[PDB]
């Protein structure tokens, strides 16, 4: 995954990273939130899911990251796939597990919608306010 | 701080007694700030612009002759070399100035000029903080330079560097310059210990150095009471006596057996000197946190270069404080940026000591100079 | 509260103010909506909650206001707090009372999420489409 | 000496007129990075029946924290009644005064005071205080403050200026 | 002392992190030890050249 189109004015925000992210995560996409200190963590923090994040390289705790709320992500595939080969399905909605921050096409009541795909490799990011269904039958 | 867009509604025209706010802002539009001049002077005397060198190359082995013979031939001789280097950190920092089209129509020009003068003073505060936490934060830092990792250093901090041997004294691993006094108030044994921790690495008065101590008033008012053979705090006994600088308030000499020390001159490096104990000069330093003293070597053979290296960007187009034109423009919203980037590291890991006055336990980094803590 | 990132093209919109806002509201943040006439009111209007608003000085009815939907608000705190002293908690979601337009950190099924905080004094505004739970169990 | 705030009218607009700092809500401006709260005060009580150098030392520094220091080219003056000057002139470095306080400075008498024997042939480190200031007569100095016997001064009071 | 023939493999680089091995050896090309200057002084004040072998 990579940021294709990012808008600094309300499309995303600067925040400090809460922990080190290793080069094993380089080019993966995760959903992220804010912890009680005001720093970025994978999954929901206290904020719920705040947005999505890609790092092109590993990064240290307390370094500044740009979290995307609205924009386009290219070379996209699910968080469990290999970056740059294991691309997504076309035309389908994508959902974050609020615990790990892992994104895949499987919907679930407790998950947060992050976007949908326009062709296999391009995700239109537009993160939901909250979970898919806060009142299951 | 205060932040966001400047708006109509933030503009004040006149006070209730009819003074124009343009005239009030015109006091702040062009003045230099005496406190940020002092902070800028502390950077100037405590830093050097980074240049690339090896550390001191260790000396080769030496030969010896053999007793000759008429039939035989002598044994052969050889030697080898080694060297090393140290690195410096780097980081980017930026501020914003966002306005509305109504604000730039209606606001006094003196307010815009005041905001520019305040950005130059925000830079002085940033550089000062980053130099001081290079000294006072006792933690090793990683840095990436051209995609490779490097380690950049505080003073000796109990780590696995071994200081080089000097005059036949050999140091161990675990050598340290972040010292705890072991008592609630400073005493002469703390001062003599700390100055000797520097002077064991070279840096002595015979090598032509001066030691300086920068301290807060609460510790200077203890140190200036040290007198030879008298008891201090913590039951220490002073081996010297504090001699006032020639510019201090008058004092009676206590004895026909006069003071054990030379009288300091009024100023060192344009800073006023309180006096001297041992051979170190004591300076009342308003920037210094309460429980701490910085001892520093200067001059002579070994300390011609200041303690902290400043690294700026390798290209001149990216050096200095810069204004970037910003990407909301003319109407309805206007934006503009200031950017600076630089970083720091210590080469001479033994050229200074930080002493903390506390009763027991490990060293604490001063909160105002913890590396992650802020930008002032 | 203050605006700090605003985008005129889909980040917010011009609308006429339905009633005077007094200097007692200067620097407070409210959730706002549109009434059946087409003017900005506190809380939901007919529109539901349309966005959030801060005025830096009081303003007359029929004056034009920039309603925010996506952006950043700085010097932030809950609407009931004193502006410029009573700041928000870091890392937490914020919710609007649809009746009064008051914003605070307490979630509730009939409330609308307006954003989340990144550190104490910055709110990332990204207003939800509707209430937190339309169908309580 | 009256530590109470007063109103005044100028062109029919009301204003406040002030004493020295007196525990009111003006915050003194920052100086050398020092930051001051509300409730700052310059009407001080000694906490002892006779003056001692800890009182003199605190009062002079309570001025000098605002600027007004010898580095900025000021002089500090103390106007006092002879009952307090007869204590102050006896202060000596490292020796004990009235309320068990130890003197952080000695009192050095001016030229034209009655002569004094000193332990050392050089005797004095630094410069002896001036005999006269502004046409008034100076007793000596303590912590670089000049001390002046001021017959208008009430008994239990010192003005540092 | 180290001893033996000088061999290829006692040489260990042309350059390392941009510094040259010839420049490193050039530092030591003309040094003199202050102890060997002192020892030469002590010999000079403590000896004479023998003209007469007995």
């Amino acid at each position: 995954a990579r940021y294709d189109k990012y808008n600094p004015y309300g499309g995303g925000f600067r925040a400090p990273l809460a922990a080190d992210w290793t080069d094993a995560d380089a080019g993966k996409l995760y959903a992220v939130g804010i912890n009680n200190v005001g720093a970025v963590v994978k999954g929901a923090g206290q904020s719920g899911v705040a947005g999505v994040l890609v790092l092109t390289k590993g990064a240290k705790a307390g370094s500044i990251v740009d979290v995307m709320k609205f924009g386009e992500v290219v070379e996209f595939g699910p968080t469990s796939g290999t970056p740059g080969t294991d691309f997504g399905a076309a035309g389908t909605a994508y959902y974050a597990d609020t615990s790990t921050g892992a994104i895949n096409s499987t919907s679930g009541e407790a998950k947060v919608k992050v976007g949908h795909t326009v062709g296999a490799q391009r995700l239109i990011v537009a993160v939901a306010d909250g979970v898919v269904d806060p009142s299951p039958a | 701080n205060q932040g966001g867009y400047n708006t109509a509604g933030d503009i004040k025209y006149k006070t209730a007694d009819g003074v124009s706010y343009d005239s009030l802002w015109n006091l702040f539009s062009n003045v230099t700030d005496e406190w940020n001049k002092h902070k800028s002077k502390m950077v100037q005397l405590m830093t050097f612009p980074v240049t690339n060198q090896t550390e001191k190359v260790p000396r080769i082995g030496q030969f010896g002759f053999e007793k000759a013979s008429e039939f035989g031939v002598p044994e052969s001789k050889r030697t080898e070399l080694s060297f090393y280097q140290l690195a410096y950190d780097f980081e980017d920092y930026d501020l914003a100035f966002r306005y509305t089209w109504k604000f730039l129509r209606d606001a006094p020009s003196s307010q815009i000029k005041a905001y520019h003068n305040q950005a130059l003073q925000a830079d002085a505060k940033l550089i000062h903080r980053k130099v001081m936490e290079a000294i006072f934060d006792n933690r090793e830092r990683e840095a990436d330079i051209e995609g490779l990792p490097y380690k950049v250093y505080p003073l000796y901090n109990g780590d696995n560097m071994i200081p080089p041997e000097y005059n036949g004294t050999t140091f161990s691993t675990g050598h340290n310059h972040y010292l705890v006094s072991g008592g609630t108030k400073i005493d002469s044994a703390d001062v003599e210990m700390a100055a000797d921790h520097i002077r064991e690495h070279g840096y002595t008065e015979e090598n032509g150095t001066q030691l300086i101590a920068f301290a807060h008033k609460a510790e200077i008012q203890e140190v200036r009471r040290f007198r030879f053979g008298q008891t201090n705090n913590n039951s220490a006994v002073a081996n010297y006596d504090f001699v006032q600088s020639q510019g201090e308030s008058p004092l009676y000499l206590p004895n026909a057996d006069g003071l054990l020390g030379k009288q300091p001159q009024s100023m060192w490096k344009g800073l006023r000197v309180k006096g001297s104990y041992d051979d170190v000069l004591w300076i009342e330093e308003p920037t210094m946190p309460a429980g701490y003293v910085l001892f520093l070597a200067t001059g002579g053979t070994l300390a011609q270069q200041n303690l902290v290296g400043l690294r700026e960007h390798e290209d001149a187009a990216w050096r200095g404080l810069r204004q970037i034109p910003g990407n909301q423009t003319r109407y309805p919203l206007i934006d503009s940026f200031y950017q600076r980037s630089f970083g720091t590291g210590i080469r001479q890991r033994g050229g200074a000591v930080v002493l903390q006055i506390k009763a027991s336990g490990t060293y604490d980094i001063p909160t105002k100079w913890t590396n992650g803590g802020g930008f002032e």
